[PDB]
């Protein structure tokens, strides 16, 4: 079934840590020039918690300690956020990149 | 081969219309009566923003491809802001008019308006306002539509100072989910024939049927707004309130607009047999530039006298002008000049007619204001049927009204209502 | 009576501007100005590939 | 219909010559309005630097005063029928144009056989336009286009009279008589340098019989046997730069000598023209413009705008490109515009090419939609080019325009080839001459 | 009066008062309304009616001796700090030229009774008028609508 592959999901998300420092899945990707144009297009709510939960995870790595088991961030609680402005962005410049081939 | 302009009605509520010229540029024109006088203070200079959006992302069809798709094709978007209504114009190749029509067709029925887009234009409508301001008569006439009106025609063409970084989005969306509807636009077309015409308004603009705020009929206010701005020049415009389009005055109202005179004929020259030309300069020696000024609408129109002068001696030209006015308002006047008033009108509106931008703003605004077609020589004989003492009644209109008056420049010898 | 404090109480400082010093084209032709006045009223044009018109 | 049918179904020109050497040219079409014009092949190439202004002091005087109706009666006569008169002179066309109703034609064209050859110069009036020459060209100063434009004509061309501009010296307006101008008129108003031009709601019979009735019988003769002869004008690349730092906008424009007029060179470089582009910042665009100057140019903001220009007289042409800038990025514009030129002659691709065709072609169909320019390309393509070359066989040499031709031309025209560099603003962050001729040939081919 | 004739009729927050500035050879009296950008046509009108009841003479007579009383404690506001002071007899020396006690003031001001203020109250509700508005001006009224 699925659910194996959910609990393999799960394991990663514990086995890459990123759940233990506050973030959610879309706080540690590499901000490259599509990235940084997908993250300008934020509302000025979400941008401001992306970089609080940021800089809570540079200062709690900076101080080398973990959240705690409830103030991780679940899989269920997870959002992707950036999603559906990175998916905008990824299909521009593949249509911008279209039309340099044209 | 320009056999007829066919002009027909959509059953929702819409004019659509076409002319075969056999044209090798097409020119399909969208008119929404949707300007920016039927915002209120809430959404103010929202209208500006919409005429800066001709190349934010739509929905099927983005920015990137609507800007490379237009000047790829090869010819133009642009758009056309009066007042009462505005225009969405496309000018492209006869080939591929299908492109264009439905890329203004996707600027028009479904936008997007994406948040950071509106953000970036924020700056751009301020580098518009501060270009397009450059010009000193567009402030007299900004201020001029700002005193003359107490609300619904009182909001500026133009973005206000304050606005730019507060129009939003939903605001964006609010005032074209109740102003761009079908059954108040028209769209019509040059070059391009009937039947593409009608299968792109049965496929991508049937869609809207609530025609939204109406307006609040532009009561009249009047009074002054007299800033100073430090050019040798003042520029003073003198407005009393005139009939509207459809009226039996407005055209004798354009009769003596034409008869004071407004058109620079001879370029570098005197500008010698109309009335305010010739009384400024029985008086004064200054360089001047005076003439008559008609901004008609669909509620209430706007007779005024335009001087431009030197600000030692703006009671001279402001008060002879006047004078003039006040003389043609007993009826001294020439029924050779007023058939050179008819001839110089009938000049003008044929001068609007004869190009194809100018055809399809004609066309646009007569499919708006009437909803059928009037042909130009039953127009030359609506402004021959004008009679000499109806001007005569309209200058006694416009002295008998209430004045409004927007000034500015060096402001020490500029005379008042109470002056005049 | 005669001041400006004594005229309106809490309107003394916005009627009267305190400064503590130290710390405590031109057309100038008849001819060419010809065109220059409002004969049609105010219309618009921003495009896309095209400058900004106004027709007057 | 499609454009090759749209453009065999444009109605034809019909061009006559009349008994004294005169062009009379017509556009039927189905217009309700007319405008009559009459362009003389007299500008400021065919005046010597003794009567710099004199064209421009005959188009301001031509109006106000007639020998058949003096003073204000032309005034009369014309606002008595609604006939606009516009009068534009360039450095070797002059006009006077005209803009009335179809029915109004027989008074339209003896009128404008009293403005050209029976203009009577009264004295007074010479000193009150003297005055009025004076104030227009301190007026004119503010208006940065025309005098960036007058600085590249004087620096282009050295010691051969396009240096001349159309405004003239206050020193050779202010020593202009009577006699000079009459002279000017008597020797270059002639009726073998003249087309007359109509736009719509007209019969070439008669436009022919109306011309023959009054605006026949036009010298034909010189006087002296003094006939003046056209030579082509030494092109000198140089710069000028007038730093005037006050003024917040600076004015830079580049150009190079291209084709001339008889050339099908010029199809080529208005093509290449269209890929270069246009910009003002009222250009709603944005950073997605297709011209990718114009697209690095709005994304580091650099310049305000930027026209890019062929003036082609006869026998020569400027060929560049005046961009109002801030002061700092002046270096960069240069760069950028020089990298889009220098791209343009050395790897053009086929998708350019047929954007700059498609813009050319809607560009000179959209000038060629109004009655006023089908009358200004009639009578200038009358006088130029030999007849009114029709829109079908523009539209074919365009056509023919590719890649490699493109670029050939491109590189016998832009690459490695002297400037001419002009500039009225902030000029500190111009490059020096020997870096934009460094930068006007690539280390890259 | 005019705050209570306002917040008898309006309840957001507002700020409604009374302004005179006189100068040399002419003075302005006025109403000053700060208000919401809503209730703010009924605010300006319900002064203004407060003031036309004024005008028509509905006043009492220990409440125009309340404002005796108040304009005294001001004026002695007025006088009691001394570049207060010293702004006062400058402005009395600049202008006047002379030097009036402030008993002297207290007495004119007693001196002034009910009929003077009904008079200048139809006075000010009769003269030409002027209005300065600033905000949000939906429901701001003009002054023909006044």
């Amino acid at each position: 079934s699925s659910k194996w592959l959910d609990g393999f999901r799960k394991w990663y998300y514990n086995a890459a840590g990123f759940n233990k420092l506050g973030l959610m899945r879309d706080d540690t990707l590499h901000e490259t020039e599509d990235v940084k144009e997908a993250i300008r297009r934020l509302p000025e709510d979400l941008y401001n918690d992306r970089m609080f939960r940021i800089k809570r995870a540079l200062d709690l790595t900076m101080r080398h300690q973990i959240l705690p088991k409830d103030q991780w961030t679940k899989y269920e609680e997870d959002k992707f956020y950036l999603e559906p402005y990175l998916k905008e962005v990824i299909r521009e410049r593949k249509e911008r990149e279209e039309w340099a081939k044209k | 081969q320009p056999q007829d302009l066919e002009f027909t009605k959509l059953p929702n509520g819409l004019v659509i219309a076409s002319l075969e010229n056999y044209a090798p540029l097409s020119r399909i024109g969208l008119f929404v009566k949707a300007g920016s006088r039927y915002e209120d203070s809430n959404n103010l200079g929202t209208s500006h923003l919409l005429r800066l959006a001709s190349s934010l992302t739509t929905k099927g069809a983005s920015s990137f491809k609507i800007t490379r798709g237009i000047e790829a094709v090869g010819g133009k978007l642009s758009v056309t802001a009066t007042r009462e209504n505005m225009a969405y114009t496309v000018e492209g190749i006869r080939s591929d008019i299908e492109i264009l029509m439905e890329f203004l067709l996707n600027v028009t029925t479904a936008p997007e308006f994406r948040r950071w887009e509106v953000a970036a234009l924020r700056s751009q409508l301020k580098i518009d306002k501060a270009v397009a301001f450059q010009n000193s008569q567009t402030r007299i006439i900004e201020n001029l539509h700002d005193v003359a009106y107490k609300n619904a025609l009182a909001n500026p063409l133009y973005c206000p100072d304050y606005r730019m970084g507060k129009i939003t989005s939903e605001e964006l969306h609010y005032f074209v989910q109740n102003h761009f509807t079908s059954a108040r636009m028209a769209l019509v077309g040059l070059g391009v024939s009937h039947s593409v015409l009608k299968q792109v308004a049965e496929q991508f603009l049937n869609m809207r049927g609530g025609l939204g705020l109406a307006g609040a009929k532009a009561k009249y206010r009047g009074g002054e707004i007299r800033e100073q701005n430090g050019d040798n020049l003042v520029h003073a415009a003198i407005v009393a309130e005139s009939a509207a389009i459809g009226n039996a005055e407005a055209n004798a109202f354009s009769v003596l607009q034409h008869l004071l005179g407004a058109g620079p004929h001879i370029k570098r020259g005197n500008n010698t047999t109309s009335l305010l030309s010739q009384s400024v300069a029985k008086g004064s020696h200054q360089p001047f530039d005076v003439s008559a000024f008609n901004a008609s609408y669909s509620d209430s129109g706007l007779f005024g006298i335009y001087t431009i002068s030197q600000a030692a001696a703006a009671g001279e030209v402001i008060n002879a002008a006047y004078n003039q006015v006040k003389a043609v308002a007993q009826g001294n006047l020439s029924s050779a000049d007023v058939q050179a008033a008819k001839n110089k009108l009938k000049a003008g509106y044929l001068m609007s007619v004869e190009t194809s931008e100018g055809f399809l703003s004609e066309i646009g605004s007569q499919a708006l204001a009437a909803g059928s077609y009037m042909p130009p020589s039953t127009v030359l004989q609506q402004i021959d049927s004008v009679a000499d003492a109806d001007v005569v009644k309209a200058a006694k209109k416009f002295v008998s009204g209430k004045k409004s008056m927007a000034a500015s420049g060096n402001l020490g010898h500029t005379p008042f209502l109470d002056e005049l | 009576m005669l001041s400006v404090a004594a005229r309106s109480g809490p309107f003394a400082p916005v009627l009267s501007a305190t400064s503590r010093g130290v710390a405590g084209r031109p057309f100038l032709c008849r001819e060419s100005l010809s065109g220059q006045a409002a004969a049609r009223p105010l219309v618009a044009t921003v495009g896309l590939n095209v400058p900004a018109s106004v027709r007057f | 219909a499609t454009f090759a049918q749209a453009l065999q179904s444009v109605p034809e020109t019909q061009v006559s010559i009349l008994d004294n050497g005169l062009r009379v040219a017509s556009e039927q079409s189905s217009h309700a309005t007319c405008t009559v014009g009459v362009w003389i092949d007299a500008g400021s190439r065919y005046e010597t630097e003794k009567n710099n202004g004199a064209g421009y002091f005959l188009e301001h005087l031509a109006f106000k005063g007639t020998k058949n109706r003096p003073g204000n009666a032309l005034e009369k006569e014309v606002e008595s029928i609604g006939a606009h008169l516009n009068a534009y002179s360039t450095r070797e066309h002059t006009a006077y144009l005209i803009k009335a109703l179809s029915k109004d034609l027989p008074k339209v064209v003896e009128l404008l056989a009293d403005i050209v050859q029976n203009s009577s110069l009264e004295d007074s009036q010479i000193e009150k336009e003297r005055d009025v020459i004076l104030r227009e060209m301190q007026e004119n100063d503010a208006s940065m286009q025309n005098v960036v434009f007058d600085y590249l004509h004087a620096t282009a061309f050295q010691g051969t009279p396009l240096a001349q501009a159309v405004e003239g010296p206050s020193e050779n307006v202010r020593r202009l008589s009577r006699t000079d101008l009459t002279d000017y008129l008597n020797r270059h108003y002639k009726a073998p340098r003249m087309v007359l031009a109509a736009a719509g709601g007209v019969e070439h019979q008669q436009l022919l019989d109306l011309a023959q009735k009054h605006l026949s019988s036009v010298s034909r003769v010189y006087e002296e046997d003094a006939v003046p002869g056209l030579t082509p004008c030494r092109f000198t690349g140089s710069e000028i730069r007038h730093r005037d730092d006050a003024l917040p906008l600076a004015h830079v424009a580049i150009a190079v000598e291209g084709p001339g007029w008889a050339n099908p060179d010029n199809v080529t470089l208005q093509v290449a023209n269209a890929i270069i582009g246009h910009y003002d910042c009222t250009y709603g665009g944005g950073v997605h413009l297709s011209s990718p100057l114009a697209s690095v140019a709005v994304a580091n903001k650099l310049c305000q705008s930027f026209q890019t220009f062929n003036i082609s007289y006869s026998d020569t042409g400027l060929l560049g490109a005046h961009f109002v800038c801030d002061a700092m990025s002046i270096d960069d514009m240069v760069f950028f515009l020089q990298g889009q030129w220098m791209r343009l002659c050395t790897s053009a691709t086929e998708s350019e090419v047929t954007r700059g065709k498609n813009i050319l072609r809607n560009a000179l169909v959209s000038h060629l939609d109004g009655t006023t320019p089908v009358c200004e390309d009639i009578g200038r393509s009358l006088l130029t080019y030999g007849r009114r070359i029709p829109l079908a066989e523009w539209e074919s040499r365009i056509q023919e325009v590719d890649a490699q031709m493109l670029r050939d031309i491109c590189s016998k025209y832009f690459y490695d080839q002297c400037p001419a560099v002009a500039g009225y603003g902030p000029i500190e962050q111009l490059p020096d001459y020997n870096r934009i001729r460094s930068g006007m040939f690539w280390l890259r081919f």
